RNA sequence: GGCACUAUGGGCGCAGCGUCAAUGACGCUGACGUUACAGGCCAGACAAGAAACACUUGUCUGAUAUAGUGCC
């Protein structure tokens, strides 16, 4: 269980840029394993990217990256690298490094995986999100339950972190996936259903946190009446 | 000539206790050089099967791998609440490596109807010149549900974007989001905005709406 | 390119020839002897080595692989 893999080095890059991921083997020696990079485009499945083979240092690449990406290990550092050049947007994914287990114990299965490092390719720039309240119209309360939420609009890139009332009130909370808009920015909205007795008695404030732009927003949600 | 690994089905909706089978076919022979991974959302993949039928470690016995020619199948003998991830096949027989595009395996529950809520834009948001009208479908099952935007009994199109949760853990429901985007000018040109939901749980499509200054 | 014939390890000495040293050591070259013993060479299949390829080792199957000399 001391076996671990840790990726690093991702973030946003313009098209045509370059990014160099690391993968930090702890608990075994990189020297004696095949090491792979697998990416996962957001909303998609797994796509294989590359591998470097032990002893011979022989490498292999995906058809799609064969010429822009380069895999390498530093045995002295117990870290395998990924040199991504001349990035394109469809290179955007979470990138995972994985170890091929021992020939006589797991065949060619990848038995330990990293955590994943996210990499966005975009010529869009950073943007903090604007937080608007979806106010609970207690104008209607049938099952004694109104719905309230925060609209988190026009940010880039993702992720975003939406707590509600600072970690309390986790129950019935539905934060949605972001969606890309024709603008090229993302928008998502988080909601929570609550008793409409406690409407007013309790006060409801969503906790947004978009660290790519260093914005810690807090927005209060409440109706406005006549 | 890459070897393609065509996984099927793309989706699978079962209930606990069921026997489940997921197939994958190699466009050429891969010998038995085939792995199976389970992936739950946000997390890294877990190896389940290596060498097409041998079970990696930590894998319960209900899982099992199978080969027949170029036809590789994972089967779960009796589905458990834990065995509700996406599943991928991989060929490692030649380079470049290949994966299936995955199989999403979802819980099956009783048919639940959506509780429909609708939201005008904010004064803050209209203070800045754009109007987002957001409608909410809450805690229903199954997934497939139509949402129709009428503005003054007129169907809209293309000015709205949907968004759906993953299945809940406790009651294994869904929730869906829809957002009509407008310039603040176009928003102020109309009075009736409506959100029309057709779902199986509804005998008749349920509608929610509002006026412009309605308070 | 084909055919024939001939040669092919390891020590151990012999010579020659080096390099650093500093008259030391170890290489390199012998159809140069000698020899317990045997190997050496090329390729394929399969296995194993922390091992998809490459590398190294083992088993199996073939013969090959070099050079030299003729003839065609």
């Amino acid at each position: 269980s001391e076996v671990q893999l840790v990726e690093s080095g991702g973030g946003l890059v313009q098209p045509g840029g370059s990014l160099r991921l690391s993968c930090a083997a702890s608990g075994f020696y990189i020297s004696y394993s095949s090491i792979h990079w697998v990416r996962q485009a957001p909303g998609k499945g797994l796509e294989w990217v590359a591998s470097i083979s032990p002893y011979s240092g022989s490498t292999y690449y995906a058809d799609s990256v064969k010429g822009r990406f380069t895999i390498s290990a530093d045995t002295s550092k117990n870290t395998a690298y990924l040199q991504m050049n001349s990035l394109r947007a469809e290179d955007t994914a979470v990138y995972y490094c994985a170890r091929q287990g021992y020939r006589r114990r797991s065949g060619r299965g990848f038995d330990y995986w990293g955590q994943g490092t996210l990499v966005t390719v975009s010529s869009a720039s950073t943007k903090g999100p604007s937080v608007f309240p979806l106010a609970p119209s207690s104008k209607s309360t049938s099952g004694g339950t109104a719905a309230l939420g925060c609209l988190v609009k026009d940010y880039f890139p993702e992720p975003v972190t939406v707590s509600w009332n600072s970690g309390a009130l986790t129950s019935g909370v539905h934060t949605f996936p972001a969606v890309l808009q024709s603008s090229g920015l993302y928008s998502l909205s988080s909601v929570v259903t609550v008793p409409s007795s406690s409407l007013g008695t309790q006060t409801y404030i969503c906790n947004v946190n978009h660290k790519p732009s260093n914005t810690k927003v807090d927005k209060k949600v409440e109706p406005k009446s006549c | 000539s890459d070897i393609q690994m065509t996984q099927s089905p793309s989706s699978l909706s079962a209930s606990v206790g069921d026997r489940v089978t997921i197939t994958c076919r190699a466009s050429q022979s891969v010998s038995s050089a085939v792995a199976w991974y389970q992936q739950k959302p946000g997390k890294a993949p877990k190896l389940l099967i290596y060498s097409a039928s041998s079970l990696y470690s930590g894998v319960p016995s209900r899982f099992s791998g199978s080969r027949s020619g170029t036809d590789f199948t994972l089967t779960i003998s009796s589905l458990q609440p834990e065995d509700f991830a996406t599943y991928y096949c991989q060929q490692s027989y030649s380079f470049p490596s290949t994966f299936g595009q995955g199989t999403k395996v979802e819980i099956k529950r009783t048919v639940a109807a959506p509780s429909v809520f609708i939201f005008p834009p904010s004064d803050e948001q209209l203070k800045s010149g754009t109007a987002s009208v957001v409608c909410l479908l809450n805690n229903f099952y199954p997934r497939e549900a139509k949402v129709q935007w009428k503005v003054d009994n007129a169907l809209q199109s293309g000015n709205s974007q949907e968004s759906v949760t993953e299945q809940d853990s406790k009651d294994s429901t869904y929730s869906l989001s829809s957002t009509l985007t407008l310039s603040k000018a176009d928003y102020e040109k109309h009075k009736v905005y409506a959100c029309e939901v057709t779902h199986q749980g509804l005998s008749s499509p349920v509608t929610k709406s509002f006026n412009r200054g309605e308070c």
